């Protein structure tokens, strides 16, 4: 995360975050309950073997509980090539203890979602990723609050092809954007103070560049792909 | 213009479906529909989409 904020005590407790064999962070997820974790199908090969840690909002101090994951369910059309179907859902081997900054995302209905949250002015990204684009992984979780870009502005702003997967986020110019580590993550928008899962942090063509937004997965694309993921 | 789920989400806590042209509520799962209709109600601790307060 490039600008923003630290999340402070239980402001983020849906965060989860990949660790590889090094105990480093190289994507994020979000928790949709005890069992499974949500999160980008590019992460699968960030890593050969990793687990997933949660409630952890300082890495360097001590929440925390570091699970294995016992099932990867990928989306079978993702491919780099396009970077569409970006999303994948982990099952985990032993259930996440709800606890002070450990909590799920609610997955909304998807007619509402994209009447209603995705029509909001804003979403929340949040993770562990870098604080600017060459600089090193923040030792504390953050979030930023990012607008919704119009679907138009965002295709003309791209280098590369939209899927009607994806949608933009984020700011033309301002130095505030999603960035490396940071992907897999959450995107969720606030309705009534509870927090919907509204996307995936995906790709960007760096971070906070002009004339660039970060580019999400459309969580509202996959809610049936979802509800099916974690009934086995 | 405005009406049903249009007119501030139908007076609906979370989600908002509009049968037989009148305003349905409902709820994410962990949640139960208030005797209202449109209040969600947590069944248990750690709600989906809540900030953890404790
Ligand atoms: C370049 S590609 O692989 O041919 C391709 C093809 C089709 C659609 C998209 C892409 C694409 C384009 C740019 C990509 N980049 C360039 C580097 C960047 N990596 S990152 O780890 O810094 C992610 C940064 C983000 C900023 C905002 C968000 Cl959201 S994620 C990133 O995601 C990328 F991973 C994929």
């Amino acid at each position: 995360i490039v600008g923003g904020q630290e999340c402070k005590d239980g402001e983020c407790p849906w965060q989860a975050l990949l660790i590889n064999e090094e105990n480093e962070g190289f994507c994020g997820g979000t928790i949709l309950s005890e069992f499974y974790i949500l999160t980008a199908a590019h992460c699968l090969y960030q890593a050969k073997r990793f687990k997933v840690r949660v409630g952890d909002r300082n890495t360097e101090q001590e929440g925390e509980a570091v699970h294995e994951v016992e099932v990867v369910i990928k989306h079978n059309r993702f491919t780099k090539e396009t970077y569409d179907f970006d999303i994948a859902v982990l099952r985990l081997k032993t259930p996440i203890t709800f606890r002070m900054n450990v909590a799920p995302a609610c997955l909304p209905e998807r007619d509402w979602a994209e009447s209603t949250l995705m029509t909001q002015k804003t979403g929340i990204v949040s993770g562990f990723g870098r604080t600017h684009e060459k600089g090193r992984q923040s030792t504390r979780l953050k979030m930023l609050e990012v607008p919704y870009v119009d679907r138009n502005s965002c295709k003309l702003s791209s280098s590369f092809i939209i899927t009607q997967n994806m949608f933009c986020a984020g700011y033309d110019t301002k130095q505030e954007d999603a960035c490396q580590g940071d992907s897999g993550g959450p995107h969720v928008t606030r309705f009534k103070d509870t927090y919907f899962v509204t996307g995936i942090v995906s790709w960007g063509e760096g971070c906070a560049r002009k004339g660039k937004y970060g580019i999400y997965t459309k969580v509202t694309a996959f809610l049936k792909w979802i509800d099916r993921s974690m009934k086995t | 213009t405005r009406k049903l789920c249009s007119l501030d989400n139908g007076d609906c806590d979370q989600f908002c479906h509009e049968e037989q042209n009148s305003v349905v509520c409902s709820c994410a799962r962990g949640y139960t529909l208030a005797d209202n209709g449109k209040a969600c109600i947590p069944t248990g601790p750690y709600p989906c989409g809540k900030q953890t307060l404790e």
